[PDB]
């Protein structure tokens, strides 16, 4: 979410050094992330068949624990599965 | 010659004490005086107006479009430039609504 | 970009790469580093939840249409 | 034998091998009187073009007022003689040195060499004294009795071209064709 | 009237910050390329800390 | 604060009130007011649809 | 009340006779009689006027009983001068002196070769300028490097000799204040 | 720019020690800093600035040449900018204030490509074969100098250089003043190439009426006071001879270090007699000769004064080096740094002396000038600038001091090229389809320094207080089909650029603005050599003062 706010401002830089407004360049982020929102709906999958373990993988990437995933994500994943449904407290993982 | 009387019968009141009357161009200096955070609120008014960048000596920031709003933070100097403050201020309490066309 | 920079690896190859084999990488087409090559991404089991996604741009899109929205600083003492 | 000569200006595609030696200091233009010079005899001075005097300090009284009639027509005849001799032996370039110790020109000497149509110049380091003799084959000269013609080299074009603000003093072919010659190249430059 | 000064009138408080002109907001994009060149190497699994 | 030349578009807006109210009832010409995006010119196709 | 000063200060003797007309006579003539008596005491002082091409035994006398002269503390400066002639800068150096010495007579210009000064001095360290003063040496210095070396002029020389106090800064001898007949005419017209 | 980097971990340097792409980013930072004080003065559009020494004394500029000298940097990279606007005023004398922008965003596109792992070697060589098929493109571009019937082309040339500063109104006016000049005093060198010696013309800084009724000279005026005031200021009658002389004339001593000695006291009066006869023989000869009006380098003691008096004859004293050598070439005399010749004798003859029509002592607020008109052999030409005061008159000098060498250009070299950034647009469609045939890596560079070429016109459009993107899309739009123009003249949608005042595209050829194109040649190779410098820079080596 940084890297990608900052390059949306590094690449406004030029054009408020030109004669465009402030209102043009906002208009066009706000009306091309509506249809960022819903491309990325398309994007994504409704997948239900297959029954946690993948999505673990990625979420330690760019740290310590990365290479350890073999080990961490067959218990990471038991932890949210004690947890019921419509519930989710976060301090039980304390 | 080397030094003027530097105003007599200046002991009449205190030495940080000043007079500011009509002449000598200064009507013409609190407009303005006016005219400098006037033209702060030119570019407020409207759907395309941007915020201002308000930091106080607390850190507390605030981002906004408003006048009445803005005017509470800044600490001023000049008295005419006051009225315009609390007249905004009236405006937003009353009415709530139509504080940059007091401004 | 920068995911490849650190990597170590040119990025004009890389970008060539991508925007021409969107066709037949309809969607699952990103980078993989274990090859040093492109391909599908479905294959390598590498998976990523959208929510993250949809609240980087939602988040990055407020963030700079809010100063974008400024042309002043004002610093008190 | 491979001087590299700085003149700042210009840009670094037109270096180019100059033929000739290239000189780095600009002329005098005191009188101005010669612009191109064609087929010119160059001769290089080690001596003052002065009035007559030793190197040590001198005292000259005048018990007269028809002394100084004399005094100041032998001062230029002792400048003219020189121009007779240089007019004698047809030497068209003088290249004279430093001499801080004892005044290289005057306003007098100039104006006899400006009829004549010579160029002179001054600034001349004394270690570039083995350049400018093996390049362009003339030998030195200190005195003014074994000044000769079979000293002095040739040239065909010697010539001070002012190229965009940058001023060089250019010399085109040796003539002697010596054992060895010498190589001279001018680099030139957007920045120093 | 009061005094031979006659001080001039500054609007806002001595030590406030400029204001409009050339580069104002170009310094807030500046100083936002500042913050994020620091978290620009820390992308990816093949980054750094 | 538009990004538009003041000098071109007020003038224009003058135009639509110096054709003062003529004998026929019913006139329109109130709604006219400037926009922030948009047609050249700039008279606004009326504060009214818009709902301003 | 640098205004006052200035008519009497800033005015030889030759100058001060501007002033005849304008200001009063024995306010004037006081100080007349006053700086006539310095220029008589520079005369009575003139006992220099050419570079003393000596000797070494000699140097036991010249060089240092000069430097205590009276002795009313009377002293002289004594620029000696260890020349060699191979050197350029030494025959630069002679020349200065000899300027020098046409100029300010009450000081005392003294020459000798390098060689036989002292006992196998070093010929790299020559030109070498000392100046000595009621037989104590006031500055021992190098080459003339720091006098712009090379390109040394009079101007540099007599800056020299008004920082070891031998002539006074505003002399007018020296070149910086003896402003050139042309100088001070423009100045009139465009007073 | 974070933060300070370590001073010295291991490696023992006595001064600052850093690396990486944070100082080429202070470098780009360094370009831009100096940058934005010419950004706002290109293009007639821009305003002009002022510059105060902290002593009340300050001076108006428009042009960043003397501006960012005055300018005090320390920075280095700073300094090659610096130099480069003092370069760029020695050899063409227009467009200094081009060539920062030009570079700076060359170099600030360029940064884009270095985090890229683009190696700065192949980003020079991406530009440099853009460069060389940018001169070939310009040289296919540039169109002949005739155009019609009758000249039509210096009275528009002028306007380009006199655009951008307080007299561009005025420039109707002084376009006419500009070519009258430089044609008048034209020279012959080299067997038959014609020079034009900027500088030669003499701007006076004149007080009173307007630059509007500023009078042109037909000749040289002089920019000094007369002697004495009772001699006769106004010399009518044709043929006025002009004496030019160097030599020493007032009373001077001796030989430089010679004494006079004399035994017999009777002599000592003669000898002082002789001093001041010796220098009255040369002022007698003179008269014989019949010279009107003598002009002197050094002064003139009033010994001599008064035979001029007597004899009504015009000496002027404290004249300079440069000056009399334009007084001889103009009225035909010879400079004449002593009275002598080959033989023996001592005299003067008559063909030393000059010729002149008239010459008259003017005095305008506090400015006596020696008005010298008519020059018989070769003709002469003054311009007396008029205006507030003379801070003002500063920026009219550097106004015409630029008009001159612009309008040398153009006659040397009678290739010309329009304003407006037209030659900086065409070449970006140009390159474009350049870039994709090279193929390799090379394609980014050719592309981006296309992209950084566009600032010209995108710059004339930020000051005017306008919107940009439709005048450059529009620009873009023409230039875009000059290259599919399909030859079968009906070639249009060429040679167009902005009309800053009316906001619209006309041809420029009928607007009547021109540039030559040798100043687009050296601008590009200039700047391209001070983008080399910078790029290749990798870490700075800063050693303190002992
Ligand atoms: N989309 C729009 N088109 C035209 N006019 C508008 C639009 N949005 C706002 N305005 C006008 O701009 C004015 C701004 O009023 P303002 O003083 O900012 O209201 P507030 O008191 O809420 O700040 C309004 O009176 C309105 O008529
Ligand atoms: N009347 C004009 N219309 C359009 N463009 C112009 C006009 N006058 C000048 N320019 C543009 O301005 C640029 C630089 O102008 P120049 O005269 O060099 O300014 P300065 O005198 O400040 O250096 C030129 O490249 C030219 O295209
Ligand atoms: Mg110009």
């Amino acid at each position: 979410v940084t890297i990608l706010a900052g390059e949306l401002m590094k690449e406004a830089k030029p054009f408020l050094e030109e004669g465009i407004s402030s209102h043009l360049i906002m208009k066009g982020y706000r009306k091309a992330v509506s249809l960022a929102v819903e491309k990325i709906n398309e994007l994504a999958v409704d997948i239900t068949s297959e029954k946690l373990e993948r999505c673990a993988r990625t979420a330690m990437s760019s740290k310590l624990i990365h290479n350890n995933a073999d080990f961490f994500v067959k218990m990471c994943v038991d932890a949210v599965l004690s947890l019921d449904r419509n519930d989710l407290d976060d301090k039980l993982i304390g | 010659s080397l030094r003027l009387p530097q105003n007599p019968n200046a002991g009449l009141f205190k030495q940080g004490y000043n007079s500011y009357s009509n002449a000598d161009g200064q009507i013409i200096k609190s407009i303005a005086a006016i005219r400098e955070l006037h033209q702060m609120c030119l570019t407020s008014m409207g759907p395309c107006g941007r915020n201002k960048i308000i930091v106080n000596h607390l850190g507390k920031i605030i981002i906004t479009n408003d006048a009445a709003t803005m005017l509470r933070e800044l600490d001023i100097v000049h008295p005419a430039v006051k009225v315009l403050v609390m007249a905004t201020e009236q405006q937003k309490i009353d009415m709530g609504d139509g504080t940059n066309l007091v401004m | 970009r920068q995911l490849c920079e650190n990597a170590g690896f040119d990025a004009i190859e890389i970008l060539n790469k991508l925007r021409l084999a969107h066709s037949k990488g309809e969607k699952w087409y990103g980078v993989v580093f274990e090859t040093e090559n492109i391909g599908d991404n479905f294959a390598k089991f590498v998976w990523e939840p959208a929510l993250v996604k949809i609240n980087a741009l939602n988040s990055a899109t407020e963030a700079t249409n809010l100063i974008l929205s400024v042309d002043e600083t004002i610093t008190n003492k | 034998d491979i001087r590299l000569v700085k003149k700042v200006g210009g840009t670094i595609d037109d270096t180019e091998m100059i033929d000739g030696v290239v000189l780095t200091q600009t002329a005098i233009k005191s009188a101005g009187g010669p612009t191109r010079k064609e087929k010119a005899k160059i001769g290089l001075i080690q001596f003052q073009i002065s009035p007559p005097k030793p190197d040590t300090e001198n005292n000259i009284i005048v018990n007269d007022y028809r002394q100084m009639d004399k005094i100041l027509k032998e001062e230029r005849a002792y400048l003219l003689n020189i121009c007779k001799k240089i007019k004698k032996a047809k030497c068209n370039v003088l290249l004279i040195q430093k001499s801080i110790l004892r005044d290289a020109v005057n306003d007098l000497a100039l104006h006899f060499l400006s009829k004549l149509n010579i160029m002179v110049v001054k600034d001349i380091e004394r270690e570039e004294i083995e350049f400018l003799s093996k390049g362009l084959g003339c030998k030195p000269i200190a005195d003014i009795e074994l000044f000769t013609e079979d000293r002095l080299g040739s040239a065909d074009l010697v010539e001070e071209i002012d190229s965009d603000g940058s001023k060089i003093v250019r010399v085109t072919g040796i003539r002697n064709n010596n054992a060895r010659p010498t190589v001279s190249v001018v680099i030139r430059g957007a920045n120093n | 009237n009061f005094g031979s000064q006659t001080p001039t009138i500054v609007v806002l408080k001595e030590g406030t910050d400029a204001s409009q002109g050339k580069g104002q907001i170009i310094s807030n994009i500046n100083a936002c390329v500042a913050v994020q060149e620091a978290l620009k190497p820390t992308l990816g699994p093949l980054g750094s800390d | 604060t538009a990004g538009l030349d003041v000098n071109e578009v007020l003038p224009n807006l003058y135009a639509a009130h110096n054709v003062t109210e003529p004998g026929a009832v019913k006139t329109d010409h109130l709604y006219k007011g400037v926009d922030i995006d948009g047609e050249s010119d700039e008279g606004v196709k009326d504060i009214r649809e818009e709902n301003i | 009340a640098k205004q006052h000063e200035n008519r009497l200060e800033d005015k030889d003797l030759s100058d001060l006779e501007e002033l005849e007309d304008d200001e009063d006579e024995d306010f004037l003539e006081a100080y007349k009689i006053k700086r006539l008596n310095e220029i008589r005491k520079l005369q009575e002082r003139s006992k220099f006027g050419e570079v003393f091409h000596i000797n070494k035994p000699e140097y036991n006398k010249e060089v240092t009983l000069a430097s205590q002269g009276k002795k009313d503390d009377g002293g002289v400066y004594v620029f000696v001068h260890l020349s060699l002639q191979s050197k350029l800068q030494s025959r630069i150096l002679s020349h200065l002196f000899q300027s020098a010495a046409c100029k300010f007579r009450e000081i005392k210009f003294v020459e000798i070769p390098a060689n036989r000064a002292i006992e196998n001095y070093p010929e790299s360290n020559c030109p070498t300028l000392i100046v000595y003063y009621r037989g104590e040496v006031i500055k021992n210095m190098i080459t003339l490097l720091e006098l712009g070396g090379n390109n040394s002029k009079m101007e540099d020389f007599e800056d020299f000799m008004v920082k070891v106090g031998a002539v006074a800064e505003g002399d007018n001898r020296l070149i910086m204040n003896r402003d050139d007949e042309e100088s001070r005419e423009e100045r009139k017209l465009h007073y | 720019q974070l933060f300070n980097n370590s001073r010295s971990d291991t490696l023992f340097l006595g001064g600052e020690k850093i690396s990486g792409d944070d100082i080429r980013n202070q470098n780009v930072l360094a370009t831009m800093a100096v940058a934005n004080v010419v950004k706002s003065s290109l293009g007639p559009v821009g305003l002009d600035k002022m510059l105060v020494d902290d002593i009340g004394d300050f001076t108006v500029t428009n042009d960043g040449a003397t501006i960012l000298s005055l300018l005090d940097v320390q920075h280095p990279a700073g300094k090659i900018l610096v130099e480069l606007a003092q370069q760029q005023d020695r050899e063409i004398g227009d467009g200094t204030t081009s060539v920062v922008i030009i570079a700076s965003e060359l170099l600030k596109r360029a940064n884009e490509l270095v985090k890229n792992k683009i190696h700065p070697t192949t980003i020079i060589t991406g530009f440099r074969v853009a460069l060389r098929e940018a001169i070939r493109f310009i040289n296919e571009v540039l169109s002949t100098s005739v155009d019609t019937l009758g000249k039509e082309t210096l009275i528009n040339i002028a306007k380009t250089s006199m655009s951008s500063k307080i007299i561009g109104a005025d420039s109707d006016f002084f376009s006419n003043m500009v070519v009258d000049a430089l044609l008048a005093v034209k020279t012959q060198n080299s067997k038959g190439e014609i020079k034009y010696p900027v500088k030669a013309v003499n701007v006076l800084k004149a007080h009173g009426k307007s630059a509007t009724e500023s009078l042109l000279v037909p000749g040289y005026a002089l920019n000094c006071t007369v002697a004495s005031q009772a001699m006769p200021k106004r010399i009518a009658g044709g043929n006025v001879k002009i004496a030019c002389l160097d030599l020493n004339l007032q009373k001077a001593r001796m030989a430089m270090g010679v004494q006079i000695n004399i035994d017999d006291p009777e002599q000592l009066e003669q000898i002082r007699k002789r001093e001041a006869g010796i220098v009255l023989e040369r002022v007698k000869k003179i008269i014989d000769a019949g010279a009107q009006v003598v002009l002197t380098t050094k002064g003139i003691d009033d010994l001599c004064l008064k035979e001029f008096v007597e004899a009504k004859i015009m000496g002027v004293r404290r004249c300079k080096k440069e000056d009399l050598r334009r007084i001889a070439r103009a009225t035909g005399a010879t400079l004449v740094s002593s009275m002598s010749n080959l033989e023996g004798e001592e005299t003067f003859e008559s063909s030393y002396l000059g010729l002149c029509d008239e010459v008259v002592q003017a005095k305008f607020s506090d400015d006596e000038c020696i008005l010298i008109k008519g020059t018989s052999k070769h003709s002469s030409s003054s311009i007396i600038l008029r205006g507030a005061n003379d801070y003002s008159l500063d920026e009219m000098e550097r106004s015409l001091h630029d008009s001159l060498s612009v309008v040398k250009r153009t006659l040397e070299s009678g290739n010309v090229v329009p304003g407006g950034g037209c030659v900086e647009a065409a070449l970006n469609i140009y390159l474009d389809n350049f870039a994709t045939t090279v193929g390799s890596r090379e394609q980014l560079a050719i592309a981006e320094f296309a992209a950084a070429l566009l600032i010209i016109p995108k710059t004339l459009a930020v000051n005017a207080a306008k919107d940009s993107s439709e005048l450059v899309a529009k620009l873009r739009s023409y230039h875009a089909a000059s290259q599919m123009a399909k030859p079968e003249k009906r070639r249009s949608y060429r040679n167009y650029g902005l009309d800053l005042i009316r906001g619209k595209i006309v041809d420029e050829i009928h607007a009547g603005v021109l540039e030559p194109t040798i100043s687009k040649v050296k601008s590009l190779k200039s700047a391209l050599e001070a983008c080399v410098a910078i790029l290749r820079i990798d870490t700075m080596i800063t050693v303190d003062p002992e």
